[PDB]
């Protein structure tokens, strides 16, 4: 995570992120729609941060400090590079929509009016096929990953010191290895709840209401395909 | 501080996301109530024992029977939630949720929690429920269901007013600590 993005998303809501004088210029309904759009981007930023802890902090640390066998590290963090690539791309498109919307002379005041089209693009075509394939593989390897982790933690002393060392800082309190895996798995099922609440406050422009309705269905189709392609592997 | 894991289960409208938010913030959100809960590690001291309780939600996983059980591994206590303003969410407890939680979490203590107890004496709630020939869940109806499913205990709370919220999570910590 970068200081610019953390600062832009430090507030608990869009209503508290923007200047008070800018907030006053908007209707109650627009403030509610923006609050939920901000929550979606803030939680996506947290999600991309979670995948970076898994790749840079855990995966890379095990390869360089512990010199663990690449197939062991793969078993622990299945599809982490593909997952990181899907969500860093999605996050980039969301922050670019926020950036274009900023008022001239401001780094915090903005209103996103066309989120729907970005969501339809992400959850359709090749990007939807890649999310479906990646989560079906990741989720099918979830139990095998936790079992491999517990075995290593209980049988190797150098692995235990490594884990205790890298997860010691307060900023890693919710981000242990197993916690990161469950955070990633639960991410996909958060999207329909967020999109539906954005849709509830997006009745002003008919085109936007239709785009968000299409996007909601594409997310549910994706979730249904991932759910149906899951089977827990067992070693 | 030992580490324990808590998972909240129940229907979409049982109010489980709001309970996790009010507990973790120790405040009912004044400006904005979040749509989603990611995770949280609570520092709880119950009966002189310090515990790190990791809190998890299952909201969004109700329709996906193969994604949902991925939240269960190594759970130490289950908060099985229902809404007091919804007699229908109480019906789903022994049929769908209890057999699932006993299959994926054998021998794990379950606390049946009655959410939204503030609506038990809300007139809008009482009039609306009468159109479908129903009424708010009585405290004894909750106790009987908790006894029937073999729950560790039965508790009630109101996320709106924070009443009974701290006690729910303190009792969950106590249950997670037992053999
Ligand atoms: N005996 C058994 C096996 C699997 C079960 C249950 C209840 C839910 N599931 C699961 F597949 F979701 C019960």
């Amino acid at each position: 995570s970068m200081e610019m993005d953390e600062k832009d998303f430090a507030a608990d809501s869009w209503s508290l992120a923007v200047d008070s004088s800018f907030l006053q210029q908007h209707k109650k309904e627009v403030m509610k729609q923006q609050d939920v759009i901000y929550e979606l981007i803030q939680t996506e930023l947290h999600h991309v941060r979670t995948l970076k802890i898994m790749t840079r902090l855990f995966r890379t640390g095990m390869l360089e400090e512990l010199h663990l066998e690449p197939g062991v590290v793969q078993g622990l963090f299945p599809c982490v590079d593909e997952l990181s690539d899907i969500h860093t791309r999605f996050l980039s498109q969301l922050l670019e929509r926020r950036r274009q919307a900023l008022c001239p002379g401001s780094t915090r005041n903005f209103v996103i009016h066309r989120l729907g089209d970005l969501l339809i693009s992400q959850f359709s075509g090749p990007s939807a096929e890649q999310m479906c394939k990646t989560y079906s593989e990741f989720c099918s390897r979830h139990s095998k990953a936790l079992k491999l982790y517990k075995e290593l933690y209980a049988r190797d002393k150098r692995f235990q010191q490594f884990i205790r060392k890298v997860t010691r800082p307060a900023v890693l309190k919710r981000h242990g290895v197993q916690e990161c895996i469950l955070l990633v798995t639960q991410r996909i099922t958060k999207y329909p709840l967020l999109i539906s609440r954005i849709l509830q406050h997006s009745h002003g422009i008919e085109e936007e209401r239709q785009d968000l309705t299409t996007a909601l269905g594409l997310v549910k189709e994706l979730l249904s395909n991932v759910d149906e392609g899951i089977y827990q592997l067992e070693k | 501080a030992i580490r324990k894991k808590l998972v909240i289960v129940g229907d979409g409208a049982c109010g489980k996301t709001c309970l996790l938010i009010v507990f973790s913030k120790d405040q009912f959100p004044e400006v904005y109530v979040p749509t989603v809960f990611e995770n949280y590690v609570a520092d709880i001291e119950v009966d002189g024992k310090q515990v790190e309780l990791a809190l998890w939600d299952t909201a969004g996983q109700e329709d996906y029977d193969r994604l949902r059980p991925l939240s269960y591994p190594d759970t130490d206590v289950i908060l099985m939630c229902f809404s007091i303003d919804s007699p229908d969410s109480l019906e789903n407890i022994p049929e769908k949720w209890t057999p699932e939680v006993k299959h994926f979490c054998p021998n794990v203590p379950i606390i049946l929690v009655g959410n939204k107890k503030d609506l038990r004496n809300d007139e809008h709630t009482r009039r609306e429920l009468a159109k479908m020939k129903q009424e708010p869940v009585k405290p004894e109806e909750g106790r009987d269901m908790a006894n029937r499913i073999g729950a560790f205990g039965y508790m009630e709370c109101s996320a709106k007013t924070k009443d009974g919220v701290r006690e729910v999570f303190e009792m969950a910590t106590r249950a997670a600590l037992q053999a």
